[PDB]
């Protein structure tokens, strides 16, 4: 069932859907500015109506 | 997963803001309001706070 | 009427942060900063 | 009680109010004054509060 | 002459709350808001 969805094929005839890799490294939510304003009350609740 | 070849990561880093600020004022905030929840004049509830 | 303590307006200051994901490249605002060198024909010293 | 159809119910629901306060110096203004009649600085009167 | 301490008036902020006891209906200022539908005698699309 396996060699029924190809997976014989040359993996070198596989291209992403952009036909471009990517290495992603980034500085990312902490949390330390949403629980700073809630101890403040300045902006309690960040997440809005949308 | 043969021809993926991407890689994700994320960096939770963080920096220092301010000046002239007051550390043991706001420490007194958050130490005293999350009472009912986590004792206060603790280890740990001082280094977070 | 509700009045309630809140924290007078002397003993706090707004500060703005910039937050940004990652350190823009040198040459950030080229789409194509490899065409100086594809396009030296000549040579480069 | 036969003919009655008719309901009543009542909703203790609360909200947020207020943007800006300061919740640890209320806090301290409940358990300070009620420290005759319950404990200050215990887990009960810090929710209440 | 009695002199007590009170609360500065710098560290409360009176706040106006409007206290409701149900949320309003649509035609809140409708009477009859299905004389429309009784009234269309033509019918609707």
């Amino acid at each position: 069932s396996m060699l029924r969805n190809w997976s014989w094929v040359n993996v070198h005839n596989v291209h992403s859907v952009t036909g471009t890799s990517e290495n992603v490294v980034l500085a990312g939510y902490v949390g330390l500015s949403r629980t700073h304003d809630y101890i403040m009350d300045t902006r309690s609740t960040p997440a809005t109506s949308q | 997963g043969r021809a993926a070849r991407s890689t994700v990561r994320m960096e939770s880093r963080i920096q220092s803001f301010g000046e002239g600020k007051d550390v043991d004022n706001f420490m007194a905030k958050f130490h005293n309001q999350l009472s009912g929840v986590y004792e206060r004049r603790s280890e740990g509830v001082a280094n977070f706070g | 009427i509700k009045t309630a303590p809140v924290v007078p307006p002397t003993e706090q200051r707004d500060m703005v942060q910039e937050e940004r994901v990652g350190t823009p490249v040198k040459n950030a605002g080229n789409a194509n900063p490899a065409a100086d060198s594809d396009n030296a024909t000549e040579g480069v010293v």
